[PDB]
DNA sequence: CAGCTAC
RNA sequence: CGCAAUAA
DNA sequence: GTAGCTGCTTTATTGCAT
């Protein structure tokens, strides 16, 4: 089906997992010479940098919300409210 | 509903399902001597319309099956006297937190 | 005979490539596997239509490396042949078997014995040739075929034409 | 590969694989219904040579068009017009859409975006399962014979007469060279 | 056993519980959807105790002067003594902290006021106590009306289940209800004023922080709870190194194993 | 050393997925087999080298993909195909649900 | 994780779908005929014979060949054969089946002993459920010995309607050994149910019998249980094991077959020979034993068939059995690459999280990093560094799937590193890692903690984050694994960081704390009749290792 | 009722010990086994004999008879399930894996 | 050897 | 491959 | 009322013999 950016329910918060992976899959690619959307301050770690481009909020990533059903939301980093 | 005393004849019974629409059921009366859902353990349950319960279904995106269940003969399920496909919302206290709604379909 | 079918394709992509030019890279690379494809169930691939409006959707990340993984949803232009199907087309080479016509992107092939008796191989020709009571055929001499039947191969459909029926000769 | 919005579900059994044959029964990937991207439902897209270049010529072009929002930050005529288009927007290993191009340029039967198109509009007005529609079109006829046969499919959708006629406004559309 | 019998169980984003089949088994994780973690043994005042002590701690009475908030409290003290617009708000507040006393102890027959709870109310307003410098001697700055309606106002965000409709913002409530009482208890005008001297600035912070402290305490979807839980089980079952009735590892034994003829068999009648 | 099962439940509880699958995989098994898009099965007679795919029987060429799964999986199907079971591995759902 | 570059597309697996084998797909897929009983030697010549063993099935060797398929060992999962069999042998497992399913359908015709028409029946027909259909459609039906012609309709017990015909009795069935009989019932009529019998009336069972009976069309005909044709699995799942050149190695299950082929191949040769018509019933009961065994081997009636040394053989069934076994054993749980262990002792000296690692144990594991011109030098160095010297490493892995072994290389104190290179290297101080005591029965059991590299050979931990391992130094050990991919670490550093364990969801109570000395002197150390002087009261300051600097 | 009796007494087990559990999870259990219909016992012959995926059910006690007849009975799994990934080896939907992560395209550009 | 289903 | 020990 | 069935904590370390 998909769901509307409207009439999501699940938590504005980022799940520890999501934030956890996030920061990983991110890494992961930044480690594998992606793009790197903030000032590496000096930073030369990946994990060190997304912990960076994740606080930010520059990360390019989307969470794909599944429902016990199939249907499922979509968010951004951006959106997402990294509480924790 | 026929309140028999000791029981009914195994020839005598063979009849109850035999003029639908309306339905029957028989009750011991030593069965009902006291009624359960008095009972401290037993939480009130209730009954759903099939908008109701559509709609319970709906709402969490379920299917009828995911659905938690009671037994057909459940003391209480006759007690309310179900279907093979009603169903029953739960609503009992909580040390975690006052109230907890839960519901049951019949089989 | 030619066809506009709606195809999509799953292109994996490199966290590298994860610039601000992706689209972009995703679209060229789509092309640079798609146009000159040739599938049995697609026939030969000739040309994405509509460059500008090709689906990316959002892609998904392939865990275990970034890897994104885009299902590039397009259309495009086709053509594969069938048995049956009546098309013509410029000569190309000849032989003691038969000459072969190319058809667009393919080429149909045309056997000694699928033409008309009246009609033999001439050997001492140059270029090689068949030749009628009034008729002449070589090279770029321009036939209409009738497509027999069809071979899907590699990345390329080949079939074989008649030219015995009626009102299927020279022009 | 490459997949299409039409997901056949396989039953272990791969056996039901027809045949081709211009009996309209052409390889279920192109039913005279097919799915479209929306999710629609459309109508075999058919495509007559002549009509085919312009289709391909104008989103060859366009296509250079966008190759270049980017930059910043008459027969054996068209041989020559069409050799250029093509060594811009496409790859050169395509050696294919080179030859489509050449035999498309040649054996067409049109010129204008105009003459193909009420070319269209008027075969267009038959019920003809669109590969004939695309035939009538692209192949040269004199009775409704030289067409009954070599477009075999017809034989019934028609009296000869009307296919004449039709056969005939075809010879004139047909724009010279 | 317990293991592979709980494996596919987690929290799913919709806030329920189920397993690989979609199959609720719990609706709220917990009945309360809160993470473990984050619970800590908390004491509803507001049930036990002499029904007189409990009216004169929290009772405020604007319409008397041996019931009313002495205004060395309240700055906008005396000139709330009478205000009849006010004995509205706090006759309505007192009166449901009665519904909540009598509805903890249709719960709780026993009378046990610690439960674990989300959220550490107590702590939480020791700290704005010394963040502020707060002395008990000034007046607050606090109108009644300011404290009961910011109270009313902080349950509206401790959003549990988030949705859209009817069922679901009803499950809310349920979800939530004791955590409320609870914080009604810690919340009251007087408490809140006699007790805890605290500023509008203290209060609005305090307030504050149990909420996003209360959102931080939910479950998340994603957790495992089914291994969790069943582990959280048979581990002190590991550590069970052993009135006469059977008890203790095969009694636990006996059980998930739904045997008939159980050892001890007893009937507790009343 | 053994990543048995005692282990397993509990990287199932932290919920580290990756993690687990990655000492499941990478630091154990890990192996690339090829299927019958349709008839879910290791048959391919797979070239890697000419491309060729095939799985007469079956017939294909066309319809072919590669999945990653432990050694000790193959092999799981494997006796169960000598135990005359069809373990079929689709790359799709579509019963749905 | 393969190696050699796959031109076909890479999905995961979504469904499984689980069906029987039919005696014709089995022909289908089978690269090799499978005549010969013996393993090969063409004629002591060693090799294989067209007979077993590659008689087209994947190979041994070291040898590319693979009809083709090249590729050779690694890489090329097995290749299924077959046999056929000479007559039709039940499946030691669905003979519980083949039976249930007898006593519901009728010998002679096919169909149901229980129609629509009758009552009892329609309900069963209605519980939607593979199994619990088929469970009440047997408890029903399995009374009912008469094939009946006509019954009482939904009408009147005066109008007896008619439906299929052949009302012939059907005799109650027993199993014995690995055959059913029944008796036809003035006195008994029993008789062997023979399978070639059996396999039919089942074939001529109803394509909507099927289904209403919990099978399927077209994955698990019922049909199906009795085997026709033999799946012969491939040298990887009956592996030989070559002691160097002229010795035998031949895996149990290789055996099994040989012995199944053998008993075969009598029996054909008694069918177009002297057939002493039932003294080769006599040699038929055998086929229907090992290929009974060859399959399962622990049955109720006992005969074991033990391999000539009183040793059991390993049926099929007995690989996956659970626990050590398949799927519990290899499958659910296997041993790893990248992990350790050692003795544990304790250490006041590192923060709750840290974890001391011998030296000795960082330059055995190690983690593969991806040259980045973050680190593009901090690696070259460790490259050249050698992998012996402690910060060093011991890989380096270059695109072209080929891996430079940093310790003989000709080239060790070489090599440029390029972008995209990955250089495995030493553990060193702050990888997260998972290390953990089992018996692994709490969450809390394994945790990530920060490396430190530290001389002499033991894992030290520090005391706090004992208690919950369950831990002590009585001689106990545990065990360290060394994560892989970046996404990897970040899941362990970020939800198994023993900082993060420390409030245990399962008491809502922390699970850690102090314990002994540390313990025992915060107590001593409280007591109002306790002071310190000068001295101390600054070097204990000291030791904070966050004081303000204010005395 | 019957819920509050098998959680009362594995309450009272758990507790007789001194040791503390938080409802939830002996709840979880004591309903896991109380939902199904009845008494559902955590045993072979209870649960692991439910409507759940094969191949799980397949990894603990029954294993080959269960497998045996999951082709005899045309079963399907969904691979909903842990075990069932875990034998596979993918990313199990549990935390981490709970949900899929996507390069938005967008975002992609306005972060420059 | 239970503890429990199947005959 | 099965036995026997032994650690915690 | 009697008979048949499947499981048994976790890792590790060593000797062993044919
Ligand atoms: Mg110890
Ligand atoms: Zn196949
Ligand atoms: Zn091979
Ligand atoms: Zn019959």
């Amino acid at each position: 089906k998909a769901i509307p950016k409207d009439q999501r329910a699940t938590t504005p918060y980022m799940t520890k997992y999501e934030r956890a992976r996030i920061l990983g899959t991110r890494a992961l690619q930044i480690s594998m010479n992606a793009p790197v959307f903030v000032d590496l301050e000096g930073e030369t770690d990946p994990l060190r940098i997304a912990m960076k481009e994740l606080a930010e909020k520059k990360i390019p990533l989307v969470i794909r919300r599944y429902l016990p059903d199939g249907s499922f939301e979509d968010w951004s980093v951006e959106e997402l409210i990294v509480d924790l | 509903i026929f309140v028999y005393q000791n029981n009914i004849t195994p020839s005598a019974m063979k009849l109850v399902p035999s003029i639908p629409p309306a339905t029957i059921e028989t009750f011991n009366e030593a069965a009902l001597v006291v009624n359960i859902t008095h009972h401290e353990l037993v939480p009130k349950h209730i009954r759903l319309s099939s908008d109701e319960k559509r709609e319970l279904l709906k709402r969490y995106r379920l299917k009828e099956s995911q659905l938690p269940r009671i037994q057909r003969a459940d003391p209480v399920a006759l007690y309310l006297g179900l279907k093979r496909g009603e169903v029953v919302k739960i609503i009992r206290k909580s040390e975690t937190s006052g109230r907890y709604a839960s519901y049951r379909i019949c089989m | 005979m030619f066809f506009i079918k709606d195809l999509s394709l799953n292109i994996t992509l490199h966290p590298s490539f994860f610039g601000p030019r992706m689209k972009q890279y995703l679209k060229t690379k789509l092309l640079e596997e798609v146009e000159g494809s040739c599938t049995g169930k697609f026939g030969y691939i000739l040309c994405v239509l509509d460059y500008d409006n090709i689906d990316i959707q959002r892609g998904r990340i392939l865990p275990t490396d970034g890897s994104a993984e885009f299902n590039v949803k397009y259309r495009a232009v086709v053509f594969k042949p069938f048995k049956g199907e009546v098309v013509d087309g410029t000569v190309v080479s000849c032989s003691q078997h038969g000459f072969e016509v190319q058809v667009g992107p393919m080429k149909v092939f045309v056997t000694k014995h699928l033409m008309p008796q009246d009609l033999t191989f001439n050997a001492g020709s140059n270029p090689p040739s068949y030749q009628s009571s009034e008729d002449v055929i070589t090279i770029k001499s321009r036939i209409r075929v009738k497509i027999e039947g069809c071979i899907s191969q590699v990345s390329s459909i080949h079939a074989i034409g008649s030219i015995k029926e009626d009102y299927l000769g020279a022009i | 590969s490459t997949s299409t919005f039409q997901t056949r579900r396989r039953r272990l059994k791969k056996v039901e694989e027809e045949e081709n044959a211009a009996t309209l029964q052409l390889g279920q990937e192109f039913q005279l219904k097919q799915i479209n991207h929306q999710g629609e439902e459309e109508e075999l897209i058919a495509l007559n040579l002549s009509e085919a270049r312009l289709v391909i010529k104008e989103a060859l072009v366009e296509r250079r068009r966008a190759f270049k929002r980017s930059q910043k930050k008459t027969r054996e005529k068209e041989l020559e017009s069409i050799d250029v288009l093509l060594e811009q927007t496409t790859g050169g290993n395509n050696k294919d859409l080179k030859n489509t191009m050449q035999y498309l340029t040649n054996f067409s039967r049109f010129r204008d975006q105009e003459t193909v198109g009420a070319v269209i509009q008027l075969l267009k007005s038959t019920g003809l399962h669109p590969f004939e529609v695309a035939q009538l079109g692209s192949l040269a006829c004199d009775t409704a014979d030289e067409a009954k046969t070599l477009i075999p499919s017809l034989n019934n959708k028609i009296s000869d007469d009307e296919l004449e006629r039709i056969l005939k406004e075809l010879s004139n559309l047909e724009t010279l060279y | 056993r317990l293991v592979k019998a709980l494996e596919d169980i987690m929290v799913h984003y919709d806030n329920t519980t189920r397993n690989s089949l979609g199959n609720v088994i719990q609706f709220i994780y917990g009945e309360d959807g809160m993470d473990a973690a984050h619970i800590e043994k908390q004491s509803l005042d507001t049930i036990g105790g002499s029904d007189a002590a409990f009216e004169k701690r929290y009772r405020v009475d604007l319409l008397n002067t041996d019931h009313t908030l002495d205004p060395s409290l309240l700055e906008s003290g005396s000139e709330i003594l009478g205000d009849l617009k006010l004995q509205v708000l706090l006759d309505e507040e007192y009166k449901q902290l009665v519904k909540d006393r009598k509805f903890l102890r249709e719960v709780f027959v026993d009378g046990e006021a610690n439960w674990p709870l989300p959220v550490n109310i107590r702590r939480i307003i020791q700290n704005a106590q010394q963040t502020f410098h707060i002395d008990h001697t000034k007046p607050s700055d606090l109108t009644i009306k300011d404290i009961v309606l910011g109270v009313k106002d902080l349950q509206e965000n401790l959003l549990v289940l988030r949705g859209k409709n009817e069922i679901i913002q009803n499950a809310q409530r349920d979800a939530v209800t004791l955590f409320c009482c609870l914080l009604r208890s810690r919340l009251a005008t007087r408490r809140v004023l006699q007790e805890y001297r605290l500023t509008k600035q203290a209060f609005d912070w305090v307030l504050s922080n149990i909420e996003a402290q209360f959102l931080r305490s939910v479950v998340h979807p994603g957790e495992m709870v089914g291994v969790l839980a069943a582990q959280s089980i048979g581990e002190p079952a590991t550590q069970m190194t052993l009135k006469k009735v059977t008890s203790g590892v095969p009694r636990l034994k006996e059980i998930l194993n739904v045997a008939k003829n159980m050892k001890t068999p007893s009937l507790t009648v009343y | 050393l053994r990543f048995g099962e005692m282990e397993r439940d509990c990287m199932i509880a932290h919920g580290a997925a990756s993690f687990l699958k990655e000492r499941l995989m990478e630091a154990s098994d890990a192996f690339r087999v090829h299927i019958c898009g349709i008839c879910g099965l290791m048959t391919v007679i797979a070239k890697l080298n000419h491309n060729q795919f095939e799985c007469k029987g079956c017939d294909n060429k066309i319809d072919i993909y590669q999945i990653h799964i432990p050694y000790a999986a193959k092999l799981l199907f494997q006796e169960l195909m000598a135990m005359n079971i069809t373990p079929r591995l689709y790359t799709d759902r579509s019963r749905d649900f | 994780v393969g190696q050699q570059y796959s031109s076909a597309p890479l999905r995961t697996v979504k469904e499984v779908q689980f069906g029987l084998f039919s005696p014709e797909e089995v022909r289908a897929i089978s690269v090799a005929k499978i005549r010969f009983p013996e393993t090969m030697d063409e004629t002591q010549t060693r090799a294989k014979i067209g007979g077993l063993n590659d008689p087209r099935l994947g190979s041994i060797d070291r040898n590319l060949k693979c009809q083709t398929c090249q590729e050779g060992m690694n890489e090329c999962p097995g290749h299924f054969g077959h046999i056929d069999l000479a007559k039709p042998v039940f499946h030691v497992g669905f003979i519980a089946k083949i039976k249930k399913v007898c006593e519901c359908v009728c010998m002679h015709c096919g169909k149901l002993l229980l129609d629509e028409h009758n009552e009892l029946m329609r309900q069963a027909l209605a519980i939607k459920d593979s199994k619990k259909r088929f469970a009440a459609i047997w408890t029903l039906c399995k009374t009912k010995m008469v094939c009946e012609t006509d019954v009482p309709s939904e009408d009147d017990p005066t109008q007896l309607v008619s439906r299929g015909g052949c009302g012939n009795t059907q005799p109650t069935i027993r199993k014995d050994g690995l055959k059913l009989v029944g008796s036809w019932k003035d006195e008994p009529e029993l008789r062997v149910l023979s399978t070639e019998e059996i396999l039919n009336i089942f074939k001529h069972i109803s394509v909507k019998d099927f289904t209403s009976l919990g099978f399927n069309e077209v994955f698990s005909r019922p049909e199906w249980m009795i085997l026709t044709c033999l799946p012969v699995p491939p040298p990887p799942v009956r592996p030989s094991i070559s002691f160097n050149e002229s010795q035998r190695g031949e895996d149990d299950l290789t055996f099994k077959l040989a012995d199944i082929l053998k008993a075969n191949i009598s029996l054909e040769t008694l069918e177009h020979n002297g057939a002493p018509h039932h003294a080769i019933e006599e040699a038929e009961s055998l086929l229907q034993f090992h290929v009974a065994t060859y399959m399962d081997n622990d049955i109720a009636g006992q005969p074991q068939a033990l391999q000539k040394s009183g040793r059991p053989v390993k049926s099929i069934r007995a690989r996956l059995k659970g626990k050590e076994g398949r799927i519990r054993g290899n499958l659910m749980g296997k041993r790893v690459d990248f992990s350790a262990r050692t003795v544990i002792s304790g250490d006041p000296n590192l923060e709750l999280d840290q974890v001391g690692v011998p030296k000795s144990i960082a330059k055995t594991l190690t983690y593969p990093e991806v040259v980045t011109p973050y680190n593009i030098d901090r690696l070259t160095q460790l490259v050249r560094n050698g992998p012996n010297e402690h910060p060093g490493a011991k890989y380096v892995i270059r695109d072209s799937g080929d891996r430079i072994d940093l310790r003989y290389s000709k080239r060790a104190g070489d090599i440029q590193l390029q972008y995209g290179w990955k250089v495995e290297r030493h553990i060193m101080d702050n990888d997260p890692v998972l290390f953990n005591r089992q018996p692994s029965l709490h969450k809390m059991s394994m945790m990530a903690h920060r490396v430190k590299v530290i001389p002499y050979s033991t894992f030290r931990l520090n005391l706090s984050v004992t208690s919950p391992y369950n831990a002590d130094f009585d001689g106990d050990e545990m065990n360290l694994h060394v994560p892989q991919s970046e996404e990897t670490r970040a899941e362990l550093s970020q939800l198994c960081a023993v900082p993060l364990q420390i409030v245990s969801p399962q008491s809502n109570k922390p699970c850690m704390g102090i314990v002994q000395d540390t313990l025992c002197g915060i107590r001593k150390l409280t007591l109002r009749d306790t002071f310190i002087e000068l001295d101390q009261v600054l070097n204990m300051l000291y030791w904070v290792p966050d004081w303000d600097g204010v005395i | 009722a019957g819920r509050a009796a098998l959680y009362k007494e594995v309450y009272n087990v758990i507790a007789s010990d001194g040791s503390y559990v938080n409802y939830r999870h002996m709840a979880l259990l004591v309903d896991v086994m109380t939902t199904q219909g009845g008494l559902t016992s955590v045993t072979r012959h209870g649960f692991n004999r439910s409507n759940t995926g094969a191949l799980m059910r397949c990894s603990f006690e029954e294993t080959v008879e269960i497998l045996f007849e999951a082709g005899a009975s045309a079963e399907l799994d969904d691979c909903r399930g842990v075990s069932e990934n875990v034998i596979l080896g993918q990313m199990a939907p549990i935390g981490t894996g709970a949900f899929d992560v996507m390069i938005d395209e967008e975002s992609l550009v306005k972060y420059m």
